[PDB]
C-alpha cells in the first residue's frame, strides 16, 4: 500500500507551517518528487521504497527533514 | 572579526524559528549525525554548501516555503576548541546513503560525551568541505548567535 494520502497530508502540514499554501498543489509536487532520484537516499526514487514499512519510514523522514533542517 | 560564520537555509515552524539554536528541528527528525530525540544544530561552512545540503540533496525545490539564509556566528575561541572529523579519521561507513548507524553512532557518542561543543564533519556531498554540528547542551555553546539575514530565493525548480 502506497499511502499517498498520508504523505500528501505531511507535505500540506509542512507548507501550512513553514510556507504559503495558496496556489500550492501538494499531490502534484509529491508525484514528481516520488519519481525523481533523491540524492539523500543514494539516488533512488522514493516511490520504489514505498513497498515496505521500513521504506515508508525512510521516505517520510526524508520529507520531514526538508522542514527540520537536519542534514540527511 | 572575532567570530566565524556558518550558514543554514531554514524555515520557521510552529514551535521553533529559522534562527533557532536549540536544535529543535533535528531533535524531531534525526539526521546523518543525530538520533531522534537528541537536539543538534546543523550548519554549513559556506552558503553554497547550505544550498546543496538543504535544497539539492533533499530535492526540495519547487516548494513554496519561506526559506531564510541564517548566519550562525561562532566565537573563534569556541571554534578553536572544536573537534575536527575527516574522511581519513572517521569510521568506515560514515558516508552511507541513506545515513546509517555509523554516522549516527559517531554523532551520538560525540553529543553524549560532550567532548566538545562543536564538531566539524565532512559533507557526504563534498567530503573535502565541512559542515558544523553544535551541541546546544554543551556549556561552551554559550555565546553562539543566529540571525535571519535575508530570504533565500534560489530554487532550481523555480518557474519564471
Amino acid at each position: 500500500v502506497l499511502g499517498l494520502a498520508k504523505l500528501v497530508g505531511q507535505l500540506e502540514d509542512m507548507v501550512e507551517e513553514s510556507g504559503e499554501t495558496d496556489g500550492f498543489d501538494a499531490p502534484e509536487w509529491l508525484s514528481s518528487w516520488l519519481r525523481q532520484p533523491l540524492p539523500a537516499l543514494g539516488g533512488v526514487n522514493p516511490i520504489d521504497l514505498l513497498d515496505t514499512m521500513e521504506g515508508q519510514a525512510v521516505v517520510s523522514r526524508a520529507l520531514a527533514q526538508i522542514q527540520s533542517g537536519a542534514f540527511a | 572579526p572575532v567570530t566565524t560564520s556558518f550558514w543554514r537555509i531554514a524555515t520557521d515552524a510552529r514551535t521553533y524559528e529559522a534562527d533557532d539554536l536549540s536544535g529543535a528541528g533535528a531533535k524531531i527528525t534525526g539526521g546523518r549525525w543525530n538520533e531522534v530525540g537528541v537536539a543538534i544544530v546543523y550548519a554549513a561552512s559556506s552558503r553554497a554548501m547550505a544550498c546543496l545540503e538543504t535544497v539539492v540533496h533533499l530535492n526540495s525545490g519547487g516548494l513554496p516555503l519561506n526559506r531564510y539564509l541564517v548566519e550562525i556566528e561562532v566565537p573563534d575561541e569556541v571554534l578553536a576548541s572544536a573537534e575536527v572529523a575527516t574522511p581519513g579519521n572517521l569510521p568506515v561507513g560514515w558516508d552511507a546513503e541513506p545515513a546509517g548507524r555509523v554516522s549516527i553512532s559517531f554523532g551520538s557518542q560525540w553529543a553524549q560525551s560532550q567532548r566538545t561543543a562543536l564538531l566539524l564533519v565532512p559533507s557526504v556531498i563534498v567530503p573535502e568541505e565541512t559542515n558544523l554540528l553544535i551541541n546546544p547542551a554543551h556549556p561552551d555553546a554559550k555565546g553562539i548567535k543566529a540571525r535571519k539575514v535575508r530570504k533565500w530565493l534560489y530554487d532550481p525548480r523555480m518557474i519564471r
